[PDB]
């Protein structure tokens, strides 16, 4: 929820680009989605996240004896550009009723 | 894709005072059926009128055909009608009797 | 050695995608890129009621050969049993979802008809089509796979 | 003054004139294609 | 204050047997007519014009489906041609809004001159209040406050 509102003031602000904030990591693919409805499951956020881009390897958290997820997954892109674009953008979703959280690592 | 604040009443006014409810159901029988229809008897009140629907969409459909539509002389106005305001005239209760009934037949 | 772990993973759909994405239930056959209603069409086409084209439908209980009602078609139409289908039917055969009228365009604004899977069949001028794939109608072609209770005709509106 | 009344009086008399010719078409319209639908559903008996 | 608590309580229970059928399974729920009677203010009155039209509000539903399918059409004729309407006239009144007219539909009808009524129908220097000239504001707000 605070992400949005620091686009807000980069975009309001002018900060015209390359001093953006995404270049704070030029170093990471792995985006984490936290607030994950716990129906979700690999395929699926596989498949809503390849829309910005082609999403190598993702590892979701599922607790290792009930087998069910913890909420939450670190997903790993082919391309960066496809993670400034997938923070910057895809955040704030409502997903089954519950609004996802996404930010870099 | 609709505005939270429209709700399935409706304010209708520029009636005539001589109007037949016989138009009222048949104009606005179009968008859906009838919750139902009250009309203003009072000296105040009279030629306004409220209309309530199965459905909200109903309404919706309805004052965008309606807006502004034509009666008579007249082109009615067609409002979404407010919430809360004067309410508290009748009370919450009975709900003991449904309620009991709801957990009595399904059990649940 | 049998199960070497009790979970393992999917890589499958979930039941809120498809539900949220589609809901009246979560319905099937989203319309596809290309529908359109007949009327605006026939604005294209520069017509007027007069010379629009509209479809009609026409009924005949399929015991007894006429009008319950007269249907008009014009972008799709939901043909399911009764609430969620818009074209609900008294027939106890239909599944909760019978099958579906889109109309399409192709090259011109066409009717075509696209079985759902129901379980029992439909019958194309007493001649069943298989499921899965769009099928044009042509004026005067009759709709029911065997279960029928009823019968239906499509008519342009001309004479 | 008198020639609005009187056209306005004329043309409507040619209005209703032209929706009386109107109204027996659209009904045989009707009762024509309601002849080819049910000598269509007879070709589906046979 | 029993009573207030006692509202809740049945609001909570009722939470509890929609919450629930979903599992044993919005402001669209269908209505009553006490619920009816608890929305709108005094002095309305519920109609049936027929019986039968009311059959038609009934198949509306079905007819919803049904008659939208169905022959329909609007046309117009070249014909030549009262126009009656109200802002809110007294000697000023400033302007209302067109939502507003809800809230002071009654000070819009001229009838006049015959208690609570009046007070409530003096009242609407709320209106001058909210819309105006600022002098009105002030005039308005003082004359108020000694009221």
């Amino acid at each position: 929820k605070l992400i949005n509102e620091l686009n807000e003031r980069e975009v309001q602000l002018g900060v015209a680009d390359k001093v953006s904030w995404h270049s704070e990591y030029k170093d990471s693919a792995w985006i984490f989605l936290g607030g994950l409805p716990y129906e979700l499951t690999e395929g699926d956020i596989i498949c809503v996240f390849s829309q910005y881009g082609e999403i190598v390897n993702i590892n979701l958290v599922r607790d290792k004896k009930t087998g069910k997820s913890k909420g939450f997954c670190f997903l790993c892109y082919e391309d960066q550009r496809s993670t400034i674009l997938a923070v910057d953008n895809f955040n704030g979703i409502k997903i089954k009723g519950r609004t996802i959280r996404v930010d870099h690592v | 894709r609709l505005p939270p604040e429209v709700n399935r009443i409706l304010y209708i006014r520029n009636l005539p005072y001589k109007i037949t409810a016989e138009e009222m159901y048949d104009i606005f029988g179009k968008y859906g059926p009838i919750r139902q229809i009250r009309v203003g008897n009072t000296p105040e009140t009279r030629g306004t009128a409220y209309v309530v629907y199965e459905d909200i969409f109903d309404a919706k459909n309805a004052c965008d055909h309606l807006s502004g539509f034509n009666v008579c002389n007249r082109y009615l106005v067609v409002l979404y009608y407010n919430a809360n305001r004067a309410f508290q005239k009748m009370d919450t209760k009975k709900k003991e009797e449904q309620l009991k009934l709801l957990k009595e037949k399904y059990g649940i | 050695n049998l199960q070497a772990q009790e979970e393992e993973r999917e890589f499958y759909n979930a039941r809120r995608r498809e539900h949220r994405q589609r809901n009246d239930p979560g319905g099937n056959n989203k319309e596809k890129e290309v529908p359109a209603k007949e009327k605006p069409s026939f604005e294209l086409s520069g017509a007027l009621l007069e010379d629009t084209n509209t479809f009609r439908g026409v009924v005949i209980k399929y015991s007894e050969p006429k009008r319950w009602r007269l249907y008009p078609f014009k972008s799709a139409y939901l043909l399911g049993r009764h609430p969620i289908d818009h074209p609900s039917c008294s027939k106890q055969h239909a599944v909760f979802q019978y099958r579906l009228v889109e109309y399409t365009r192709a090259d011109r604004v066409k009717p075509y008809i696209i079985d759902l899977g129901s379980g029992n069949g439909t019958f194309l001028n007493n001649k069943r089509i298989e499921p899965q794939r769009y099928y044009e109608l042509k004026e005067k072609d009759v709709l029911k796979e065997i279960d029928d209770e009823d019968e239906e005709e499509e008519e342009e509106v001309s004479d | 003054y008198i020639a609005d009344r009187k056209a306005r009086e004329a043309v409507e008399m040619r209005a209703q004139v032209e929706r009386k010719m109107a109204q027996k078409e659209k009904e045989k319209h009707e009762e024509k294609l309601r002849e080819m639908a049910q000598k269509a559903r007879e070709r589906r008996a046979g | 204050a029993e009573t207030p608590r006692t509202d809740r309580g049945g609001d909570s229970i009722g939470e509890t047997p929609t919450p629930g059928a979903s599992k044993r399974k919005e402001r669209n729920r269908p209505l009553s007519d006490e619920e009816l009677d608890a929305m709108f203010p005094e002095g309305y009155k519920v109609l049936p014009p027929p019986a039968g039209y009311v059959p038609i509000r009934t198949p509306a539903r079905k007819l919803t489906a049904t008659p939208t399918p169905l022959g329909g059409m609007t046309g117009f004729h070249m014909q030549t041609e009262m126009k009656s309407v109200n802002d809110q006239p007294s000697g000023n009144l400033p302007f209302l809004k067109p939502d507003d007219i809800q809230y002071f539909d009654k000070l819009l009808v001229d009838v006049d001159e015959s208690e609570e009524q009046k007070e409530r129908k003096i009242m609407k220097l709320l209106l001058k209040i909210k819309n105006g000239t600022p002098p009105m504001r002030k005039a308005a707000l003082r004359q108020i406050t000694d009221k």
